[PDB]
């Protein structure tokens, strides 16, 4: 396990 | 052992703490676990 979820998807790329 | 290839649509990235994670550009999602074919 990891601290937190991973970074959010790079939505600005949409 | 070696790393099997990533499936289409997926990218491997490293976050600002040096942690590897995976980006699914078909789903617009991210996850820790490496995806498999």
């Amino acid at each position: 396990e990891h601290r937190g979820p991973p970074p959010e998807y790079p939505f600005k790329g949409m | 052992p070696h790393m099997p290839p990533l499936p289409p649509g997926w990218e491997e990235k490293v976050d600002n703490l040096g942690r590897t994670y995976y980006v699914n550009h078909n789903n617009r999602t991210t996850q820790w676990h490496r995806p498999s074919l």
